[PDB]
């Protein structure tokens, strides 16, 4: 399945994941393709805590959702 | 030395957008393309006019930096506004065209969530075991949607009054489970992962239909919100922008499956109080300085500009500048010089045919010219203590630049 | 263990009105006379307003406020004084003594930030003394950050007065240096002495920002935390608490200042329904604070107790009003001549249900009330509005089932 | 010499110290007038970072200042 996520680089990038991928496995991969190393990643979507260790079919993260990298930075 | 180029603003409330905007017209002028300038132009709605003072700015001698003039009367007037409609109005674009993908959606769903958990309670319903959620994540907790006045007031009663709906939804959509999986015997595990399924879809619709019930009341709230004049910038609606002005569009293949489109590729990224990332990603194009939370600068790389004059120079014109719109506008009659102004501009004139004087006899003649534009203007501008310090200052300046002007 | 817990209807004035129950319930338990009017006089109440809150003072102590009370006098009230004298004490303490107000020791961090980002433009080796990132949470989600504006006139004000801090500087310096003339200073020491005078300058700074033009942003501090359903934070709750008390710093014959109380109430703070690890006292108001979002009141075991849940006090509030509403008509049935002794016979007879031991005997008086409301059945649905009375009687009643049957 | 701080409980109180005490003995003696431990009290005094192992000299707190406990709770 496809998955979407915003980068902090005004763009948004696409990953190839299975439902049993982890949290984990997903920063992993948004190394790959970004820079940040997977202690940096602030990954947010739909209000959910998604622990490292917890699987996207945990979270019931379906087909084709966006997660959201952020820094939180105002002025 | 990499990247030490750090241009500021005068933003009010405003240093995103003026950021933004500095970043971007020093790239527009790099990358000399006329159709990249005229789309993003079109992209941010400007009229004729606009473009033709942008056009004159992006016609500027490409070694030379942007004065504070320039800026401050061209670029932020312009463009501080024109990317802040941009940055407000894409953001609802993007949610009418996926709300579930919108960093809104995914931002407010938290406090939604929250609210039914403790709203579900009240009603006393034992759904409210199905959701872990205290508010306490600062992840969610410091987005923008929370920094709008009265919307978690709004929020509140929204979810109080559709809290006796949203559990007749529930018990409907669990009976047809039920009798989906009549053939099956689930333990107490599998059981609640299926109940709390259900409660999640319905609770993800329930935030997409606040802020659009009411002809997009809320929606339309948080648009205007960060469409207001001095309101903060966070960095959230910093990539909706860069999406924007890109032209970023998700769009489905032969295959079936989405890649992002772009018009205009360009790379863009965000240091924190003038530090670059800890690890390794592109050679950026556009920077944007984050510095305490509180304001944001550009950061323009030495790819897309290079200053040649030395910095003694630079702090020369900049001074020369800064005495034309501080004093600019009062009399002087001396010869051709009515204002000071005048005076100031023939000055600087004279510096560039120092620095592109061929030798160093003929530099000597140039500077002498110098000296002599000095010598017709001290009198009167000795008459007066703020003018006699500034003609000080600015002969102690140039005499820090002679070792640069000789060559 | 301190387990009441009273809900309010807070659009933004959760505080206020989680205070306002929390100190009627404290008032009351507290039969003074005094003490009431004393802390009226600090609220500025009307005669009229105290009218109406002493009878609600003179109600039963063991007998709840209702859901009506509190919503129609107790929040319309005490809400808006509450709020009103919260938000000027803010003020009075500020004009008393600056430097030892929330507002100054959380608003200082920004200035003191501000400061050495200015003194590093203005190209000045003062902010080297100065150690701020503007990190600190401590200080940034105090509620002086929240005001609008505030920030950005705050970094006018410290654009503009940098150069004369900069002068008054090297003015106490100068000083200091010929007051330390005959000793012999190593450089770290130096740096000890210079970052101190600096320091008494940036305080004073900030006071001055907060009382410049006639008070204009302690003023705009002070209408922001007055402004109808603004949020209070745990800051303004303490500030309020201090004014209730009339707690005054008062120094004594040796010159030792003390906390000098005209009324001591004891007051904590709990989160989200847990009260405090460690012992403190026996606490006489509560303040629960709901994730960062809502405020609600808890009632100390010792300030009131009543055996009736709010479903129950809800029932028997209900037939008290039916009894004053219907009681002088008449009832031909058995030896009840009027309504109202047939609705007394109702609420004997559910206490009997409550205090019945076992569910055979809980059974039993359950039987006698249904066999009460089949006596009155005849005359009672020839009338109009009392068949309706009995209906919502009824569901009352089935509402206190599940506690009514604890015994 | 004395030093002032404002409570969780919406009072002020008292403490006798001196310039050299550390940070770590004032929340001793606030936890001597309160309740608080140490580790849970959220000291506040004029913008500064009151490390524990630091001294009120250290950071120019002179007699009759005010501290503050704070708890940052909105609602």
């Amino acid at each position: 399945m496809q998955i979407f996520v915003k980068t902090l680089t005004g763009k948004t990038i696409t990953l190839e994941v299975e439902p049993s991928d982890t949290i984990e496995n997903v920063k992993a991969k948004i190394q790959d393709k970004e820079g940040i190393p997977p202690d940096q990643q602030r990954l947010i979507f739909a209000g959910k805590q998604l622990e490292d260790g917890r699987t996207l079919s945990d979270y019931n993260i379906q087909k084709e959702s966006t997660l959201h990298l952020v820094l939180r930075l105002r002025g | 030395g990499v990247n030490m180029f750090n241009v500021d603003n005068s933003g009010k409330g405003n240093c995103l957008y003026y950021a933004y905007s500095i970043s971007l017209m020093y790239y527009l002028r790099a990358k000399n393309n006329v159709k990249i300038t005229e789309d993003i132009f079109n992209k941010l709605g400007l009229k004729e006019e606009d473009r033709a003072r942008l056009r004159k700015l992006l016609s500027k001698d490409p070694d030379r930096a942007f004065t504070r003039d320039e800026i401050k009367t061209i670029i932020e007037p312009i463009l501080g506004r024109a990317t802040r409609d941009l940055a407000a109005e894409h953001t609802k674009v993007e949610f009418k065209s996926s709300p579930h993908d919108t960093p809104l959606f995914s931002s407010l769903h938290y406090a939604v969530e929250f609210g039914f958990k403790r709203s579900l309670q009240i009603n006393e319903s034992e759904l409210t075991l199905l959701i872990d959620n205290d508010f306490s994540n600062p992840d969610y907790t410091e987005a923008e949607i929370y920094k709008v006045s009265g919307l978690l007031d709004a929020l509140q009663e929204y979810i109080l009054t559709r809290t006796p709906s949203v559990i007749e939804e529930f018990n409907r959509q669990w009976e047809n489970k039920k009798q989906e999986l009549k053939e099956q015997s689930l333990t107490e595990k599998e059981i609640q992962v299926h109940q709390a399924t259900i409660l999640d879809n319905i609770l993800r619709k329930e935030t997409i239909d606040f802020l659009l019930a009411e002809n997009e009341k809320h929606l339309d709230e948080y648009r205007e919100h960060l469409r207001r004049e001095f309101v903060w910038g966070s960095e959230e609606t910093l990539m909706v922008l860069h999406r924007a002005i890109q032209g970023e569009r998700m769009v489905r293949n032969h295959e079936g499956r989405i890649e992002p489109v772009y018009d205009h590729e360009i790379i863009l990224h965000v240091h924190r109080n003038g530090a670059s990332p800890s690890y390794q990603a592109g050679s950026p194009e556009m920077i944007l300085n984050n510095e305490g939370n509180v304001h944001w600068t550009s950061i323009i790389p030495d790819a897309i500009f290079t200053s040649k004059l030395t910095d003694k120079e630079e702090k020369l014109l900049d001074m020369l500048e800064r005495m034309q719109s501080e004093y600019g506008s009062k009399e002087l009659g001396v010869e051709k010089y009515s204002s000071i102004s005048d005076w100031l501009s023939d000055l600087m004139k004279q510096i560039e045919l120092i620095k592109t004087s061929p030798t160093a006899v003929t530099k000597q003649k140039e500077i002498e010219l110098f000296f002599q534009l000095l010598a017709k203007a001290t009198p009167k501008l000795a008459s007066e203590p703020a003018l006699r310090m500034s003609l000080g200052t600015l002969f102690s300046n140039f005499l820090e630049c002679i070792p640069a002007l000789m060559v």
